[PDB]
């Protein structure tokens, strides 16, 4: 699974 | 051999297509890694986070996920995570004019949206155990760029996103503000499936080291963070000044191109001003340069041997424009054609055709600039851009681009009458 970065 | 399959999100922080092709942080990095391996890079895009992970743990799936992921645990062993390549920090975002929530419990009674399946959702779920009064929503049909738009224009009160994402985007959302940090600095990491052969993983981590020593991870974080695509409208005073101070150096160049390409020289000049404020020395970390801000690929393809030479830049950029406009579907007529040509100059023909398809399907007229102009901003919304071929694109900046060229164009036309 969970986890929206870049 | 092939062919490294890399799954990501279609989004401005990760991977997206622009006027010159594929691009984005996660893309460059994963392509610089595929190069190291000796293989061809194959990008796959996930419908959303829940899908990304699912596709990654599946028997016949991709090799790794590169998508700004915040690692979850060193257990689970299902999905294992690389070394970290970027330190970010979750922040609450609010709108200017509403009250800044100071610390967590201030979140109760506010419409909150987060990406479904995200670490930010786990963050709020955790908080909800403290305060059951907490209410928040999660969607699959938004990306962070949507969330920020939603806060900006006031459709939701708060949101929760990693510091970097706000860094790349805050500039396009004049209204949003960071309330507070929420968590400590987490490192971003790639996700590979678990987990019984560590050869691919060990090569990943060796590449992310040395990339952190040779230092192109700091090269990237500055190449993709904190610039504006389309420069804002400068107003009459500034424009009038440059009209007297700058245009006379380059006016014979503009005029001579317009002759050679049977077009209004002033529209060309307008483009030059929107691109560099008529500065031949101008440049961007994006890779455009010169009075008409041209890429290397383009300048070489228009016969431009020195991008810093204004006469050549003005020739090449004008050549590019007229060519793009000759190339439009001949069902688009003038003047609209020229506005489309501007739009394409900026956003690329490809996205522009998506906007035309969307326009038509949405009941409008794909040959009227005033209609497609309205489809263009929807390319920055997942609910819409995912239904398209080429995906995300900050098309509202394309709109500001075209508006701005046209308004310089109008002033120029007026000062050069009758
Ligand atoms: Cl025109």
């Amino acid at each position: 699974x969970a986890x929206k970065x870049x | 051999e092939g062919v490294l399959r890399v799954i990501t999100r279609n989004s401005p922080a990760t991977y997206f297509q622009d006027r010159n092709g594929e691009t984005g942080f996660e893309y460059e990095l994963a392509k610089r890694f595929a190069e190291r391996l000796g293989v061809e890079l194959k990008i796959e895009t996930a419908d959303n986070l829940d899908d990304l992970y699912a596709q990654l743990s599946r028997e016949g799936g991709p090799a790794l996920a590169a998508a700004g992921l915040t690692p979850g645990r060193e257990d689970d062993a299902s999905v294992r995570y690389s070394h970290t390549y970027l330190d970010v920090t979750p922040q609450i975002i609010y709108r200017n004019g509403q009250q800044r929530p100071t610390r967590p419990e201030d979140l109760v009674g506010k419409r909150i949206m987060v990406l479904k399946g995200s670490s930010h959702a786990e963050q709020l779920a955790e908080l909800k155990k403290q305060y059951p009064e907490l209410k928040y929503e999660e969607s699959d049909a938004v990306e962070v760029v949507d969330l920020l738009r939603m806060v900006d224009v006031g459709d939701i009160d708060l949101t929760l996103v990693d510091s970097n994402e706000l860094a790349m985007n805050q500039v396009y959302f004049p209204n949003v503000r960071v309330a507070f940090d929420f968590g400590e600095a987490r490192g971003l990491a790639w996700a590979l499936p678990g987990g019984d052969d560590d050869s691919l993983m060990n090569e990943v981590n060796a590449f992310l080291d040395q990339a952190k020593k040779e230092g192109l991870l700091q090269r990237l974080k500055d190449r993709y963070y904190g610039h504006v695509d389309v420069l804002g409208y400068v107003g009459a005073y500034t424009f009038t000044q440059h009209l007297q101070q700058r245009l006379p150096r380059y006016e014979s160049h503009f005029k001579q191109s317009g002759k050679q390409k049977d077009t209004d020289w002033r529209l060309l000049a307008a483009i030059g001003y929107q691109e560099s404020l008529w500065q031949p020395g101008a440049t961007s970390k994006t890779g455009v340069r010169g009075l008409m801000m041209l890429t290397n690929r383009t300048a070489q393809a228009m016969g431009v041997s020195n991008r810093l030479d204004p006469k050549q830049s003005i020739q090449g950029g004008s050549k590019y424009f007229v060519q793009i406009r000759s190339e439009l579907p001949e069902s688009i007529k003038e003047p609209d054609r020229s506005w489309f040509a501007l739009a394409a100059y900026n956003i690329g023909g490809a996205h522009l055709e998506d906007a035309r398809k969307m326009a038509e399907k949405e009941g409008l007229n794909p040959n009227k600039w005033l209609d497609v102009k309205k489809m263009l901003p929807r390319l920055a919304q997942k609910q819409w851009y995912a239904k398209t071929r080429y995906g995300y694109a900050r098309g509202g900046e394309t709109v500001h681009f075209v508006q701005n060229v046209r308004r310089y164009y109008d002033i120029l036309t007026w000062v050069t009458q009758p």
